[PDB]
């Protein structure tokens, strides 16, 4: 006791020039009715040393004395305010955030228990609000005797239960939920760093608990730095003998290693001097993979990132794009995926459909305990701000496929489910290796048309076709360090290119050649050049630096290369002037006509038809409904 | 126990009323035999299955009994207010006087007053909208007007179930509700009770009380429908005659 | 006799005597209620030969009258409330005693501490009297709920009583006592139950989101349900915007009861629960901004500049840009006297090959849009629909969970992959769009609800890029009154020109390396102030145009309807709003003409 008076003087006497902060901050939080206060514990060790260590030693005791020392002034301020000029005051909640000593999540001693600990991770599933009656008034039914139970700190023990005694017995005691004050158990579960460094193992994760002003502040997937209390709950053996599952009481939380040795920067800058740097780089990636050079470099410009522009309005251009490895096996793509997965600083290889238990996308899973919700996580939620590796991309569930196509453009996924509307960000960049269908004929077939009925997927996809442990560090280095920017001369060069492109290409499309040119394609080229200038690390682009990109993308175009009046003349004239009921005229009769006109391909047939239902020939709607599986 | 499930006195007094019932009943005037007597024998001749009650002749019975006192207790205001009891109790009042509920054989219906009788001056019938219907009218006798939808195929519904101990003899009368029931077994026979061996009972269909209900849902006349919203619907109970 | 009167209760009631005697205003008000009932009672009896019992109470009085009763009810509604309602029922009995119920109170206020919104709520606010505002969904479908029990006992005659205290009964909770259904009295005499003696009350419970408007930048919404019964039941539709006075209940055991996480289902009771009006931002224009508007309003060329302000990123489509603007504005709204309302707002539609940014733009729309929801293809369920949330949630009152359009009423609905969406929906859309309202009979709550939201939609060319040369129809691919219904239909083309392309790529590159903030500001004030009304100045021009339109166009193209005309109307009125003109002008007409032409050609 009366150390509280030291906390009252700490709230008051402690002053940084020119202004004592906590007095003001409190005065507002009450004015805001925040019933909350934020402490930097380091600042306390600054003002009062002994109290600080006193705290870090055994906070379980002290924290409440803080809270009282606060509410004691809070009453004074409260009255001085309410009276000039215009109870019931609860014990405030203080959020203490220290940036000082991180702990590796993989590394926690049993000596940290019931002591203040700061460490960080990625929140997988932010669990799920509950009601904590921390003050609860009780009544004996027969005895009519009344009581109140107040539980200050708890795991999820469950900590406390009702008494058994008021004949009157068994437990007569009856909860009056009138007089009880309930708090929110978030029960977030903190997962460690996924990219590093179990690397052989499923990474370990921790259970957290968040009350009152600490609830709901974070969407899971948000990297955060927790100040919390290492603690343990017995729970129920899933264990033994005597093992107690630890857990972290979290107070408070500071939401969001980039630091490296000088020598790393040095050797970096040395490599930066390399003229063959891009070339030798292109040599580093695919030691085993023979060739696939366009692909080889493509990975490179991919990892380098690209232009990210938040420039007003909130419209934020993104980087960097997408990669399509699709093709027949023997291309090594599946392995290469593993490879980049290695090289990429933060990478998640998920081929699916998602796998196995992991939702391919950020998913909402109720913490079954505490109920309410927690982010179930997904590939993207975890891979955000990094690489995302997808295979069998054609095999993916439609449900997530949408969210893909959406987030891919927006980098943001929005989850409206139930009481949670949050929109979450995936800065992840996706590279996809599809398996094309039926083989070389798909190239003989229109280069597109392979994806669902919708090449739209392809429209979204931009590119369609050293120890490397250091290169990781370098990749990080260049990535964080420099934001390149573009040269006007190159810019106009590009204008000429694309004009020749859409121009010559439309001139090619005058014949309705089945195949494209997107402004998106242009921007892709852009982000490519930015990627290479960031490979050069230069804040500024070079026109030649672009000239490369132009040709490379021209190869991707080559990959892209490999009659509506006629087909609709056929189909429409058929329907219209042949069998209006359509009866007798179905898949047989078209099979005859087109068979006898030698223009039928089943894909072409169903393509013109799906076009007709899809152009809403509602007669084609109608015929589909009937004549189709009516058959003829 | 007292102080649990309290009693509360109300202006309602059934004792005198039931008497009043017996008085108006078949001892009636306006309609040589009094209407209820003769009608009652026509039923007693076995010819007439259901009995339609009318409150207007009750209104007349009261103006007879008002004037021409002594002042007699008001049944109408009590009937429409409860009327549920009034059914069964009225039934008993009748069952005595003829030219238990198990052997009745007759159905009792009532006809509300609008009317010129309202104009007497004397509510029970105000034809109403389902909108106009408030959940506070529950238990009230009400008259309404609306569009018949649904209007169902009568099916026999059983009231009470008769099993016979055949050891203890007697009978087992199980009333039944809602959709389903579980048939009783052993014997509840007071003689089969406390015996070392209870009789076994099996139902007899000839004995039990069954009824053909007939179902309907009714919709707002839709002219009555408020400007907005949509016309409401309502279920209705009908059985026997 | 119960637990016998407590001078706690006694003094609480007694203390609440002088009030309401002072202020006596209520003293006669109740009498008014009684009077009304009496008169209606005479109408039923004599002619063929009703009102609720709650009376509002302004909390302003207490502070002056009783600061401690003020503070007490606010804090301890549990204690203060019931004795007060008692006092009320008593005085009520006093007013007219002779002829032969809760007699509740609204508790007006004068709020509050205790003024908080559904986002910021509990744990201290737990079990205090609260006022929260927000939208109405998921609503509820009322169920009648029963009260007090009555039983006849033969041969003993007599009668019984029983009562039932809901978890929702009172507000602040209580040690619950299950009473089940009284029967078979002890001594073993059976109890014949009686209705019409046994009282009942209708029941309803609805959910309340935090005010969409006031919602934060972006996040998950946090809503709370409240129970409403009898009188309180049914007053408002899902999608209504309202502020509710009711206590915060913790009700229910939170799992400590059954020994074998989440806890303590909590809810708001009633109570006052006022429906409130809101437009169809926030914002703060101070002095300076409003001035800035004012000066700028004079600028003759301002409109084009505006039309430009939208597309930092987008070349061209200034026609379109202008269009969007007009969408934001929207030709006021007209509800004729005792007759249907003229739709003010306009529905827009765009058609072209992808990369048209059509997707992209829509975002930009959503941005400064001031609400509203965006929808993409399918999409659904129900879109704007309440789904008639089954079952109940809570109490037996089956919820109506207000959907997009209802929620988007007053607001901008973005329809993406509009072609993709199911005709099943489209049928409804016909109603929503034109009829301007939604109607729900489903099971169920039979009501028609109003979603006034404006509409834009983007949908792919029927198949491939073929839109360009394709016939004006069948390029369409979504007949028909659909086509009619969108006030605006825009065909964009991706066809290439090298000169044009250069022009693009310049802008493009530059991008990689009239302030919109002021925009929405300029918008809101314009919105609330002021309506241009209309002027015969233009009327001629318009008719001239329209006749020219049906006339020459039906040869040229189609469809031209009265719809076309109305669209013109809304168009002009908006343009005046852009002009800020309190009147319509013939110039604005020339504009709407130009645009409509562009639409046609």
């Amino acid at each position: 006791t009366e150390i509280i008076k030291s906390f009252k003087n700490f709230i008051l006497e402690f002053r940084l020039d020119s202004q004592f902060i906590y007095r003001d901050q409190l005065r507002n939080n009450i004015l805001v009715k925040n019933y909350s206060l934020t402490v930097n514990m380091e600042h306390l060790i600054g003002y009062n040393e002994d109290i600080y260590k006193k705290l870090s030693d055994e906070p379980s005791d002290i924290i409440p004395l803080f809270e009282t020392a606060i509410t004691q002034v809070a009453k004074r301020i409260s009255i001085l305010s309410r009276a000039q000029s215009a109870n019931s005051l609860p014990t405030f909640q203080l959020i203490l955030n220290s940036n000082a000593n991180q702990i590796p999540l993989r590394d926690l001693d049993s000596e940290h228990v019931s002591k203040i600990v700061r460490l960080s991770g990625i929140i997988i599933s932010t669990s799920v609000l509950s009601s904590r009656a921390t003050y609860l008034s009780i009544m004996c039914r027969n005895c009519r005797h009344t009581t109140s139970i107040t539980i200050n700190n708890f795991n999820t023990g469950n900590t406390v239960s009702l008494p058994r005694s008021c004949n009157c017995g068994p437990d007569p005691y009856i909860i009056i939920h009138e007089s009880s004050k309930f708090i929110d158990q978030q029960f977030l579960k903190l997962q460690e760093i996924p990219e590093l460094v179990p690397v052989g193992e499923m990474p370990r994760n921790l259970t957290m608990t968040c009350d009152r002003y600490l609830t709901n502040k974070v969407i899971p997937g948000t990297r955060v730095t927790i100040v919390g209390i290492y603690s343990i709950y017995n729970s129920k053996n899933g264990s033994g003998v005597a093992i107690r599952t630890p857990y972290i009481k979290i107070l408070g939380i500071q939401s969001d290693v980039t630091m490296f040795t000088e020598e790393e920067e040095e050797e970096f800058l040395q490599l930066s001097r390399n003229p063959k740097l891009y070339e030798i780089l292109t040599n580093s990636i695919a030691p085993s993979i023979f060739g696939n050079e366009d692909i080889k470099k493509a990975i490179v410009c991919l990892l380098m990132g690209g232009s990210k522009k938040i420039l007003p309005d909130g419209m934020r251009l993104r980087g960097d794009i997408n990669v399509l490895l699709l093709g027949d096996p023997g291309t090594a793509k599946s392995q290469l995926l593993k490879f980049v997965e290695k090289v990429s600083p933060i990478a998640v290889y998920t081929s699916g459909k998602g796998s196995s238990a992991a939702g391919l996308t950020a998913s909402v899973q109720r913490d079954p305990m505490t109920r309410e919700f927690y982010l179930e996580g997904g590939a993207m939620v975890l891979a955000d701000g990094g690489v995302v590796c997808i295979d069998e991309f054609d095999k993916m569930r439609d449900e997530d496929r949408v969210a893909i196509h959406e987030a891919m453009e927006q980098q943001t996924i929005s989850i409206a489910k139930a009481g949670i509307t949050t929109v979450l960000n995936s800065r992840t960049s996706v590279l996809a290796a599809a398996n094309p269908i039926y083989g070389r004929y798909d190239d003989l077939k229109s280069p597109g048309d392979n994806i669902d009925f919708q090449t739209t997927i392809l429209s979204r996809f931009d590119m369609i076709f050293i120890s490397i442990e250091k290169m990781k560090r370098y990749i990080t280095y260049c990535r964080l360090k420099c934001a390149p920017r573009l040269s006007p001369q190159a810019a106009e060069k590009l204008s000429s290119n694309f004009v020749t492109i859409r121009k010559q290409l439309l001139i090619n499309e005058l014949e309705s050649t089945e195949r494209p040119i997107t402004i998106r394609q242009l921007e892709a080229i852009i982000r490519i050049t930015e990627s290479l200038a960031k490979l050069e690390l230069s804040p500024i682009a070079q026109e030649r630096h672009v000239d490369e990109a132009i040709r490379l993308f021209q190869a991707s175009t080559m990959d892209a290369a490999s009659t509506s009046l006629s087909e609709i003349r056929r189909f429409e004239q058929e329907l219209k002037r042949r069998l209006p009921i359509g009866w007798s005229t179905s898949y047989q009769t078209l099979r005859r006509e087109f068979v006898d006109t030698h223009r039928f391909s089943q894909l072409a047939l169903d393509k013109a038809l799906y076009a007709l239902e899809k152009h809403e020939t509602i007669q084609l709607r109608h015929q589909g409904q009937n004549i189709y599986r009516s058959g003829v | 126990m007292s102080a649990a499930l309290p009693s509360i006195q109300l202006p309602v007094d059934y004792n005198n009323l039931f008497n009043e019932i017996t008085d108006f009943l078949v001892t009636f005037k306006q309609d040589k035999g009094p209407k209820y007597m003769a009608m009652l024998q026509k039923v007693a001749n076995r010819e007439l299955n259901s009995v339609i009650i009318d409150l207007d002749d009750i209104l007349q019975y009261q103006n007879e009994k008002f004037l021409q006192g002594t002042q007699a207790d008001d049944l109408v205001s009590a009937i429409q207010q409860n009327a549920n009891h009034f059914t069964e109790l009225f039934c008993r009042a009748i069952d005595n006087n003829m030219p238990p509920n198990l052997t009745r054989r007759y159905f009792l219906y009532f006809k509300p007053l609008s009317q010129n009788c309202a104009r007497r001056y004397r509510i029970s019938s105000k034809p109403l909208s389902v909108r106009q219907i408030k959940g506070d009218f529950l238990g009230q006798l009400i008259t309404v007007r609306g569009i018949i939808t649904r209007v169902s195929d009568v099916k026999p519904a059983v009231e009470v179930i008769a099993y016979t101990c055949d050891q203890c003899g007697y009978e087992v009368f199980q009333e039944v509700n809602s959709r389903t029931f579980t048939p009783l077994s052993e014997c509840t026979s007071e003689e089969c009770s406390q015996n070392q061996t209870k009789g076994q009972l099996f139902m007899s269909t000839r004995a039990s009380k069954f009824s053909a209900f007939q179902e309907c849902k009714i919709q707002e006349l839709s002219q009555q429908v408020p400007v907005g919203h949509i016309p409401r619907s309502l279920n209705i109970h009908v059985n026997g005659t | 006799t119960f637990f016998a009167p407590d001078a706690v209760f006694g003094d609480r009631v007694r203390r609440f005597q002088e009030f309401l005697d002072t202020f006596t205003s209520y003293r006669d008000s109740v009498r008014s209620i009684q009077v009304y009932n009496s008169n209606n009672a005479a109408n039923y009896n004599d002619d063929q030969d009703i009102l609720p019992h709650r009376i509002i109470i302004s909390l302003d009085d207490l502070r002056e009258f009783d600061r401690s009763f003020w503070s007490g009810i606010l804090v301890e509604p549990a204690y203060f409330i019931p004795p007060a309602e008692k006092a009320l029922t008593d005085l009520a009995d006093s007013m007219d005693d002779v002829p032969h119920h809760p007699w509740k109170l609204s508790f007006k206020g004068s709020f509050g501490a205790h003024a908080l919104s559904p986002r910021t709520l509990t744990a201290q606010h737990l079990n205090k009297l609260v006022s929260v505002e927000g939208i109405v969904t998921k609503t509820s479908l009322v169920r009648p709920k029963l009260i007090r029990s009555v039983h006849y006992a033969a041969k003993t005659g007599r009668f019984h009583y029983r009562d039932y205290t809901d978890a929702t009964t009172t507000l602040t909770t209580r040690i619950p006592t299950p009473a089940i259904y009284p029967t078979e009295d002890t001594e073993g005499n059976k109890l014949t139950t009686e209705y019409g003696y046994s009282t009942f009350i209708d029941h309803q419970r609805i959910t309340v989101q935090e005010m969409p408007e006031m919602a934060p930048a972006g996040q998950l919404p946090r809503s709370i349900d409240v129970i409403l019964d009898d009188d309180l039941v049914d007053k408002t539709k899902p999608g209504d915007r309202v502020n509710v006075v009711g206590v915060f209940k913790s009700l229910g055991a939170g799992g400590m009861n059954q020994s074998n996480l989440i806890g303590f289902k909590t809810l708001i009771l009633g109570n006052t629960v006022y429906p409130l009006h809101a437009r169809s931002a926030r914002q703060m224009l101070t002095d300076f901004d409003i001035r800035n508007i004012n000066k700028l309003s004079k600028k003759k060329d301002i409109f084009d500049i505006l039309s430009q302000s939208l597309a930092p990123s987008i070349y061209g489509h200034d026609h379109i840009k202008k269009a969007i603007l007009l969408m934001l504005m929207g030709g006021v709204e007209k509800n004729l006297e005792n007759g249907s309302h003229l739709r003010g707002d306009i529905n827009i539609l765009m058609v072209g090959d992808p990369s048209t940014a059509k997707s992209q733009l829509l975002r930009f729309v959503l941005n400064t849009a001031s609400l509203a929801i965006a929808t993409t293809g399918r999409g659904s369920s129900g879109v704007g629909l309440t789904a008639a949330v089954t079952t109940d949630r809570e109490t037996g009152e089956r919820r109506l969970e207000a959907g997009a359009m209802v929620l988007a009423d007053r607001g901008v609905v973005c329809i993406d992959e509009f072609d993709k969406m199911t005709d099943v929906d489209r049928v409804a859309i016909h109603e929503v769009m034109e009829q301007q309202t939604v109607t729900i009979a489903k099971a169920g709550i039979h009501t028609t609800l109003n979603a006034r939201c404006s509409v834009i939609a983007a949908a792919n060319p029927v198949f491939g890029q073929y839109d360009v040369n394709r016939d004006p129809h069948q390029n369409i691919a979504l007949p028909d009154s659909l086509l009619s219904r969108f006030d605006l239909l825009f065909v964009v083309t991706d066809d290439i020109n090298e000169i044009r392309d250069r022009s693009i790529s310049e802008h493009v590159l530059r991008t990689h390396r009239v302030t919109i903030p002021f925009l929405r500001k300029y918008v809101q004030y314009a919105k609330e102030r002021v309506i241009p009304q209309l002027t015969q100045e233009a009327i001629n021009v318009i008719v001239k145009n329209y006749t020219d339109l049906r006339n020459d166009d039906n040869t040229k193209k189609s469809p031209i309807t009265a719809r076309t005309l109305e669209t013109l109307i809304r168009l002009a009125t908006a343009h005046a709003k852009v002009r800020l003109s309190k009147t319509v002008n013939k110039v604005d007409a020339k504009v709407a003409a130009n645009l409509l032409r562009f639409a046609l050609l």
